RNA sequence: AUGUUGAUAU
RNA sequence: GGCGUAAAGCGCACGCAGGCGGUUUGUUAAGUCAGAUGUGAAAUCCCCGGGCUCAACCUGGGAACUGCAUCUGAUACUGGCAAGCUUGAGUCUCGUAGAGGGGGGUAGAAUUCCAGGUGUAGCGGUGAAAUGCGUAGAGAUCUGGAGGAAUACCGGUGGCGAAGGCGGCCCCCUGGACGAAGACUGACGCUCAGGUGCGAAAGCGUGGGGAGCAAACAGGAUUAGAUACCCUGGUAGUCCACGCCGUAAACGAUGUCGACUUGGAGGUUGUGCCGGCGUGGCUUCCGGAGCUAACGCGUUAAGUCGACCGCCUGGGGA
């Protein structure tokens, strides 16, 4: 059964960067809404925008450069089999920060850069890269 | 056999 | 270019839906009586950025290579050519001959030796079948290589009809970094092609217009 | 299979309308009335192995039900197991 | 139809 | 880190414990995170110094001791509790195809045997033979009868089934799948160690049956031999009932569930709109990206991911 949705939102764009899709469309949540937006204001996606009010659909718009996808990779970190939290400290850095890991802190979702200057750590939702 | 070949 | 030339021409008209290309899906307008029909809206933009590139490639004095070895298809790309005093390869197109054009060069001296030969009288003084053989060899090599003779080097560009027909010279063009500019039809992979012409490759009505416009546009480039 | 007709007397008797098919108790009260039903088939038909898969799966399925239903609600599901007479 | 085998090291 | 072929997917399923869990709101603060405090002996290690002629060695101060506990906050995520929701899962209605299963009955073709007619010297068998059968009348041919087993054609890289498997026709009992319209329940789910069930053929037990076939066995050949292949016979067995066994190259040598990712040509089975145009299910072949040691796999993945299980760790010994 569908037991990450996460890791399928990840793999949706990841496999939607590798098909070339301008768009990909998954079932929408809290979470993903809150990925994508650190994903938009990073500039891996283009734009996303919600749709529908009993089953809301997500809708992220994939970017590509110079024919490339921007999405060079996208990996799940913390999943349902193996829970990964980092502190402050031992926060992890993408590609030596040349991209970033989405963490979840008390002070919702946001980056690696953005919890280590709010001082704190959280759980690592995924790297990008 | 021959108590031990190819000739 | 015109658009009306084209659905005139028959430019529109791709190959039956089975034989397509997946590649070609952007420059597919739909499907009728299961035939792919070309989109001319993009066809028409990208041939005249096609025909932009190659008045500019003229313009620098660059050698344009004329590839086309379809039967229909073959004259018409002699003519294209010779009208614009360039090159082209109007029957098989031999392995290798860019990238190992430094062997095929070559062939090249042999049939401008056996023609020099030929109208000097020299075939007079051999026995009748050795002449005939220099005769064959002559007619061989001519056929092959007779529209690159004078060509002296690499090119500056590969004009192409038929990408899948010519893919041979299209990855050779693509080894040497050699811009390819190619008729690609409906069953035909764009990938290597560096300038797509979303285009009927197979008609000779079609392929007139296309050789005519590069022809007129190269000639252009060579006159400015 | 069970009747369309018996399908139904059980469907407004254990459904809180005559067209709620879906209600845990519905479901579990026409499970109950296949298994039962089949006891018969069976006792006749030992070697019916193929069918008795389909028996298995009926008292799974109503198992899961149960076990659903009693976390739900206990008072549900005890007046269930009452009506339908089951050990649990 | 049938119709075996080829000493050791190199 | 692996498991199509190198070692590795349980034969297949159901399922308890366990692991994992769609979506919305609230609440809690267990996980998680933040801060503080206490503690983490000294030595050792590390850093900057000092002292023995140097060094080893000795030694000052730090850093470190990644830990543990307590207190106080944070509340995104995970968990708990409460209330929802319908998209996962399931129920109902109508229909469809099917060698799905169990039970009972029956039909025609053929083999063998039995009885009788006609008929006369061979038949049968092989590479060639011989054993064998035959004048006590075979073989061949015709009529009648008995009995068992299997269902030609249809028949199809067709269908159905969890797998093993399932094939004449008829009826009885019965399981699943699929489709179309809604309606219904409201996460009821996925996986599953141990457990339980099913599980080809051979085999075993008890009682039946026994045409054909045929381990063993016998004879005839072949051969250097021939405990074989070939031939003539032939018993268990193959068949039925009930019970047991629990294994197969039980294979796609490919665990189950879910999501996603260019195409082409079929097969089969629904269905909608009007021969065409869609839309579901299952399935065969090719092939793109990607993957792969390669072979190849390729929307039915061996691609891209998640959950859980099983399993592998040189060859042999085993
Ligand atoms: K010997
Ligand atoms: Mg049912
Ligand atoms: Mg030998
Ligand atoms: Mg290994
Ligand atoms: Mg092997
Ligand atoms: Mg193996
Ligand atoms: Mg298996
Ligand atoms: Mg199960
Ligand atoms: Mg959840
Ligand atoms: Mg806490
Ligand atoms: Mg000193
Ligand atoms: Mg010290
Ligand atoms: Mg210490
Ligand atoms: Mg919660
Ligand atoms: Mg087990
Ligand atoms: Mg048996
Ligand atoms: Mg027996
Ligand atoms: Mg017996
Ligand atoms: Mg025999
Ligand atoms: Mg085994
Ligand atoms: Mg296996
Ligand atoms: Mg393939």
């Amino acid at each position: 059964s569908m037991q990450d949705p996460i890791a399928d939102m990840l793999t949706r764009i990841r496999n939607g960067q590798a098909a070339n899709k301008a768009a990909v469309t998954m079932p929408s949540s809290k979470l993903k809404v809150a990925i994508a937006n650190v994903l938009k204001e990073e500039g891996f996606i283009e734009d996303f925008k919600v749709e529908g009010d009993t089953k809301p659909e997500l809708e992220l718009t994939l970017k590509y450069f110079q024919g490339k996808a921007v999405v060079e990779s996208i990996q799940r970190v913390s999943r349902p089999g193996l829970r990964i939290y980092k502190r402050k400290d031992e926060l992890p850095k993408v590609m030596a920060g040349l991209g970033i890991a989405v963490v979840s802190t008390s002070k919702g979702v946001m980056t690696d850069r953005a919890a280590r200057q709010a001082g704190l750590g959280g759980e690592i939702i995924c790297y990008v890269a | 056999x021959x108590a031990x070949x190819a000739g | 270019v015109s658009m009306r030339d084209m659905l005139k021409a028959g430019v529109h008209f791709g190959h039956q839906t089975r034989y397509w290309n997946p590649k070609m899906k952007p420059f597919i307008f739909g499907a009728r009586n299961k035939v792919h029909i070309i989109n001319l809206e993009k066809t028409v933009p990208m041939f005249n950025e096609a025909l932009a590139e190659l008045n500019k490639i003229a313009s620098r004095k660059g050698k344009i290579l004329f590839v086309g070895t379809k039967r229909a298809a073959s004259e018409a790309v002699k003519d294209a050519a010779l009208s614009c005093d360039q090159f082209f390869v109007n029957h098989r197109w031999l392995g290798g001959m860019l990238t190992n054009w430094k062997t095929v060069r070559q062939s090249i001296k042999r049939l401008k030796d056996l023609e020099t030969q030929s109208q000097d009288g020299t075939f007079d003084k051999l026995t009748k079948k050795e002449a005939l053989m220099r005769t064959r060899e002559l007619e061989k090599l001519e056929n092959s290589l007779g529209g690159i003779k004078d060509m002296g080097g690499l090119p500056d560009a590969l004009f192409v009809i038929d990408a899948d027909h010519e893919h041979i010279a299209i990855k050779e063009a693509n080894n040497l970094g050699i811009p390819v500019f190619a008729i690609v039809d409906t069953n035909s992979d764009p990938d290597g092609v560096d300038f797509v012409i979303p285009g009927n490759d197979d008609a000779i009505r079609a392929v007139t217009l296309y050789l005519g416009a590069v022809a007129a546009t190269v000639r252009e480039g060579r006159s400015q | 299979s069970l009747s369309t007709e018996a399908t139904a007397k059980i469907v407004s008797e254990f459904g809180r309308d005559a067209n709620d098919t879906g209600s845990t108790e519905v479901q579990v009260a026409l499970l109950t009335a296949q298994i039962n039903h089949l006891q018969g088939h069976f006792a006749e038909h030992k070697k019916d192995h193929h069918s008795r898969r389909g028996l298995l799966r009926m008292v799974s399925q109503r198992r899961k039900l149960l076990d659903y239903l009693k976390r739900k609600d206990v008072a549900r599901y005890t007046q269930l197991i009452e009506r339908l007479g089951l050990r649990r």
